[PDB]
RNA sequence: GUCUACGGCCAUACCACCCUGAACGCGCCCGAUCUCGUCUGAUCUCGGAAGCUAAGCAGGGUCGGGCCUGGUUAGUACUUGGAUGGGAGACCGCCUGGGAAUACCGGGUGCUGUAGGCUU
RNA sequence: GUCUCCGUAGUGUAGCGGUUAUCACGUUCGCCUAACACGCGAAAGGUCCUCGGUUCGAAACCGGGCGGAAACACCA
RNA sequence: ACAGUGCCAGGUGGGGAGUUUGACUGGGGCGGUACACCUGUCAAACGGUAACGCAGGUGUCCUAAGGCGAGCUCAGGGAGGACAGAAACCUCCCGUGGAGCAGAAGGGCAAAAGCUCGCUUGAUCUUGAUUUUCAGUACGAAUACAGACCGUGAAAGCGGGGCCUCACGAUCCUUCUGACCUUUUGGGUUUUAAGCAGGAGGUGUCAGAAAAGUUACCACAGGGAUAACUGGCUUGUGGCGGCCAAGCGUUCAUAGCGACGUCGCUUUUUGAUCCUUCGAUGUCGGCUCUUCCUAUCAUUGUGAAGCAGAAUUCACCAAGCG
RNA sequence: UUAAUUAAAACAAAGCAUCGCGAAGGCCCGCGGCGGGUGUUGACGCGAUGUGAUUUCUGCCCAGUGCUCUGAAUGUCAAAGUGAAGAAAUUCAAUGAAGCGCGGGUAAACGGCGGGAGUAACUAUGACUCUCUUAAGGUAGCCAAAUGCCUCGUCAUCUAA
RNA sequence: AGUAGCUGGUUCCCUCCAAAGUUUCCCUCAGGAUAGCUGGCGCUCUCCGCAGUUUUAUCCGGUAAAGCGAAUGAUUAGAGGUCUUGGGGCCGAAACGAUCUCAACCUAUUCUCAAACUUUAAAUGGGUAAGAAGCCCGGCUCGCUGGUGUGGAGCCGGGCGUGGAAUGCGAGUGCCUAGUGGGCCACUUUUGGUAAGCAGAACUGGCGCUGCGGGAUGAACCGAACGCCGGGUUAAGGCGCC
């Protein structure tokens, strides 16, 4: 026999059960996707961060 | 059902404005993005790359990554129950600044100058904003003028 | 679909870019021998009938061309296989377009 | 031939005209929209009544054809062949569909073009005529008589336009007299205070 | 007052027609040896400096079209939320908030950045 | 009703994306015969059903109409 | 020395064996494909959103219709010029795109994304990230980069296919390409074979079984998720009844009728639907028997006629009796 | 003849007509053999089909599907065997049983047996003609037949109907 | 003891929490896997964070409405021009000569429209921000970028608490997990259909799982949600008699 096809009804009712919650947010954040580039200096500079200790 | 097109549904979404076709302005592409920038997506029909998915359009991210066209953008989207920090590359023609914190920087500045300047007077200045309140009792003048007495007119079949 | 029966194009060997030779790829036949062919016989035999599905409801009509490049450097003569998109009719070196002629 | 009126009273469907995807409409009942003197000119026929419409329905081609037959023929008869022009005001563009009968049943239910109606507003007028002042009396008739064509609920007014045009009577004599307007036929063209000066020069010339 | 080179916003800058343009510019303009390109030195490229604001260009004008911006349209149309409101219905009124668009009427007609000129 | 298919000189009919639109009968002219018929030499005649579209070029290829003809319409 | 027999091999082989004989679906079948995709709409101004909803397209095409650069400007129109005419080619002028960009549509595009030339193969080799569908899996397609090699241009740059939104395919197996590659079992050489990485051969029921019927001789498990009666909602169709009044009725709209229109009622027609019943509600018609309705054919009492009489027609109270 | 819902028009039948076979055979059984049935048989026989007494007749079609007949003349064609290459495994080649293809026969084998247009001095028909067409284009008969939808066909008879 | 995605059954009490009929894939459509919805076990903190809400800023949109003397498409009526074309005429020796006359054309108007039209353009709505993960200083690293000690990123040290809108509320996090995967109804919006107690969607709320007062009666309406009681008062509804 047929039956029903779709829907979204109770569907944000089910949601909101356990509440909508927003992305977790850390004061640090991967660097993921950055530019390959970019991120290659970037550990080059971290990496001879200890030459100028003594300066600072 | 729908199609699973990628840009069903984007007619208008996408067009371009009425008499603003045609050639992009430069200082579209001058604008400075730095990573941590608030920018608003809203996708342009003239170019093709980069284009932002129709999801994004309307939405407001920050930008992490910059490329020499492009920039990465952490956009949240909600799916059904929950709220993904989706990452987008997105061509610098389909953002623009959002001025959303603009106004947010201004206030810190101006509640930074008046919280120092206040402390060197010694007194004390309200820094927080405040809901607009009650209007406050006040006088209203007539000047000798009897108010226009309203009525309310006759029905008229103006058909 | 015509293609040119020459094109530089990259050569892993030689490192650069060189010229090719393009010809179509063409199924080697079968082996006897290959370990799966050999399964094969072996499942095949004596009793109990078809053993492995025979494949029947068809529905491609074209192929994807595969183009055998050869790398014209005498030393090298790397090869290479490039498919291209699905197409019913395919030539090679054919004669090219022209522009603004008579179509007698 | 056709279901009765009532299958099709209300707008229950969103506008269909007959266009590229809508094919194979049949022609409307109603192909003449104005009847009676169309050349008179807009001083000759200052009165105009209307037929409005009190309901928000749908007036099949059919009931618009025979209203203007029934309104036509009384003022022909009341106020001669020359007395009066008549202008039905609607236009049925709304296509109506039939999905028809003997079995598929529900399958494959959407119909074939049937005929047209016009879809009317509350307010909305039906059909106009204007004729002399003291032919009052017979547009109110004619119009009364006209109203037992349609379903639904109409009121005849009286309007206070001059004629067909969009201009007050207790104002129209003075703006033709200022130049304000210019006969036009069975309209007034309005002469605005603008534009280059040698039209100005024109009409008062 | 203003221009030239390069611009940003991209008609308040556009379009049509008319008037006026000092100086410097920008031009029109005069040639084809060279560079370069053409059926054609018209265009493009190159070498110039007799003439002219005629044109482009700039400024101004038009009860100008457009465009920009207000008013009216109008607290109208539409609309969020409410009722054991009305009405056979179609639909409508009221309560609580938001709130348009034509026609019609008025006003305006580029601003400005960098660098370099002219203008006692 | 669903499905399939077809419209070409007056008649019946071919047309393997570029034809001087095939074939036969038919019609007109001239010979032959005293005359008809048969026979021989010539000629004319297609709204390629209609509208639209792709194509350098559509009778043909693709959609919509207008006529028409087959095949189905079963279990109660 | 063959018949024949034993064992192999090819053919034949519904005589016999086993098995299959899709799904969706206003019942099923027939018909379609709404089964994998794409455009506009539905869709209610984020996104998403269904029906065998609406209008369409797809399984291709392209050595250029890919890439770069330069130079040009299109559809249409006006006015002129031998043959030349509606339409050939030449010239000037207007031209915001009314053209073209392979195709469906939508978007985009004017010293360009179109047209024409010159040179070319970024439609090449390579690792990750991301987007779309989404379970935040796969495929497919697409987006930013990064590393090589290149093309083009004076250069800035642009290009790793087609201006964008579609144009496609797992495991197992086979085939090709790649390495001074690994293994090939006690060691060594060599053929072979198997590995590793990347393409292709295909599953369109498109996340991918290998598949014809008939049963009225039929079977089992179920189903009122589902058809064939009644009943229920609805009333298109059927039936019956009004309203307006152009006409008919010699005359005269309405004695009696009545077009074009339009408003209803009924459930004694047929449909539409699938709510009840498939651990069964006995399926047509007649016969017989009772009862009820009125939308009245007759009869009682009446009103109106184009009611002289007779006959007839229209209407009223009216279902007692036929 | 369907024991226990069908007694029949179904089945059989004589008659008729085909088909195989001369025994190392035809047809059939059987796991098996110097096995078995027909067969204590021999073509006036045995085996396999169709039709269904008598009477009269049994038309055309061998394109299709079957069956059947001819075959080195001869395309494809397994194993084995032969030849060559190689270290061998292996590869290649030549050769070529039946069967299929190829060609005949056959319908009392399964089966099949058209369409359009014009035309006779009133109308109607249309013997006649042109044309497209298949392997034949339904012949002798017979029919609203137990076979005809339309259909309760049309005419006549049978009835008051 | 064949298999059964199918029918039937499945045995004591109280206490606490409490669903789904939806997403994607499946020879998937009476069934599974999958996410969602539930329960249980906790654990990490607390006595800043968060929110089915508004406020203030800031973006996004093309529906309702409107418009068509604005583009596309459809569509009615006249009016003025008209040789730039035609039909009727009409005087001729006849031509663009004359004469009219009706159409096509052009120009300003005019009636009426659009789910697959649009210049405009709401309400409701969707993102983002409203601080210490901030702000402001000084320095250091870089193979990235580069006229420039330029830019960009990272890192180190230092100073700033009026914790920078309202309101409310303790939060975060991890394992294991059952049933469900036939729904149906109503306000509003909405597709097909003549319509249907019909089929199909959006939003929210219900019934399903739920009694109770009222609507005589009734899954869904109106009120209101439930431990066992006494008193008071109410809602929606009522107050002739029952
Ligand atoms: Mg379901
Ligand atoms: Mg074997
Ligand atoms: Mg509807
Ligand atoms: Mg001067
Ligand atoms: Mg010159
Ligand atoms: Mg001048
Ligand atoms: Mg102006
Ligand atoms: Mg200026
Ligand atoms: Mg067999
Ligand atoms: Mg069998
Ligand atoms: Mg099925
Ligand atoms: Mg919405
Ligand atoms: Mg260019
Ligand atoms: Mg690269
Ligand atoms: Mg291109
Ligand atoms: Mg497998
Ligand atoms: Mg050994
Ligand atoms: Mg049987
Ligand atoms: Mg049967
Ligand atoms: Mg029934
Ligand atoms: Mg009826
Ligand atoms: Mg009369
Ligand atoms: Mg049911
Ligand atoms: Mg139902
Ligand atoms: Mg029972
Ligand atoms: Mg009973
Ligand atoms: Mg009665
Ligand atoms: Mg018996
Ligand atoms: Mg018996
Ligand atoms: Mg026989
Ligand atoms: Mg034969
Ligand atoms: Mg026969
Ligand atoms: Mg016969
Ligand atoms: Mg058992
Ligand atoms: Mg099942
Ligand atoms: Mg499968
Ligand atoms: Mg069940
Ligand atoms: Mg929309
Ligand atoms: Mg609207
Ligand atoms: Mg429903
Ligand atoms: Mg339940
Ligand atoms: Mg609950
Ligand atoms: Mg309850
Ligand atoms: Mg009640
Ligand atoms: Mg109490
Ligand atoms: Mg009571
Ligand atoms: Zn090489």
């Amino acid at each position: 026999a047929k039956s029903k096809n779709h829907t979204t009804h109770n569907q944000s009712r089910k949601w909101h059960r356990n509440g909508i919650k927003k992305p977790r947010s850390q004061r640090y954040e991967s660097l993921k996707g950055v530019d390959p580039k970019f991120l290659r200096n970037m550990r080059f500079a971290k990496k001879h961060n200890k030459k100028g200790l003594k300066k600072m | 059902t729908n199609t699973k097109g990628k840009r069903r549904g984007t007619r208008y979404m996408f067009s371009r404005p009425f008499r603003k076709h045609g050639v992009v302005p430069l200082a579209t592409y001058m604008r400075i993005y730095k990573k941590g920038d608030i920018v608003d997506i809203k996708g342009m029909g003239t170019v093709q790359k980069g284009m932002p998915h129709k999801c994004y359009h309307g939405k407001t991210g920050r930008v992490y990554n910059v490329t020499q066209h492009a920039v990465g953008i952490v956009v949240n989207k909600q799916v059904k129950g929950k709220i993904l920090a989706k990452r987008i590359n997105v061509r610098i023609e389909h953002i623009k600044h959002s001025k959303s914190r603009d106004s947010f920087l201004k206030r810190v500045k101006e509640n930074d100058q008046k919280k120092k300047e206040a402390k060197e007077k010694g007194t004390w200045v309200q820094l927080k904003r405040q809901p607009a309140p009650p209007r406050e009792a006040h006088f209203v003048r007539t000047n000798g003028k009897e108010p226009e007495l309203l009525e309310p007119i006759p029905y008229e079949f103006m058909a | 679909v015509n293609v040119p029966k020459t094109r530089r194009t990259f050569c892993k060997k030689c490192g650069k870019h060189q010229p090719h030779k393009v010809t179509q790829y063409k199924k080697g036949k079968d082996s006897l021998y290959a370990q799966g062919k050999r399964r094969y016989d072996r499942k095949q035999s004596g009793y109990g009938g078809q053993t492995k599905p025979i494949f029947r409801k068809k529905a491609k009509t074209t192929k994807k061309i595969v183009l055998r490049l050869e790398c014209v450097e005498p030393n090298c003569r790397s090869k290479r296989m490039l498919a291209i998109k699905r197409c019913k009719h395919f030539e090679l070196g054919g004669d090219k377009k022209r522009k603004g002629q008579v179509i007698q | 031939g056709r279901r009765p009126a009532r299958c099709y009273r209300y707008c229950k469907n969103k506008p269909y005209p007959k266009s590229r995807f809508c094919r194979g409409v049949p022609d409307a009942k109603i192909r003449i929209f104005d009847l009676g003197r169309k050349k008179a000119k807009v001083d000759e026929f200052p009165l105009c009544g209307h037929m409005v419409s009190d309901e928000y329905e749908q007036l099949s081609s059919e009931a618009l054809e025979a209203a203007r037959i029934c309104a036509n023929k009384y003022m022909v008869k009341s106020c001669g062949k020359d007395g009066f022009h008549i202008r039905v005001r609607l236009h049925p563009f709304h296509v109506i569909r039939i999905n028809k009968m003997l079995q598929t049943g529900m399958r494959g239910a959407f119909g074939k073009p049937q005929g047209t109606v016009a879809r009317v507003h509350i307010g909305q007028v039906i059909m106009s005529i204007r004729t002399k002042l003291q032919n009052k009396e017979h547009v109110v008739e004619a119009l009364r008589r006209a109203k037992f064509k349609f379903p639904g609920r109409q009121k005849i007014h009286i309007s206070k336009k001059w004629g067909f045009t969009k201009f007050n009577a207790d104002e129209f004599e003075d703006m033709v007299a200022e130049k304000r307007l210019i006969p036009d036929g069975c309209g007034v063209k309005y002469i605005p205070n603008r534009g280059p000066l040698d039209k100005w020069r024109a009409l008062h010339s």
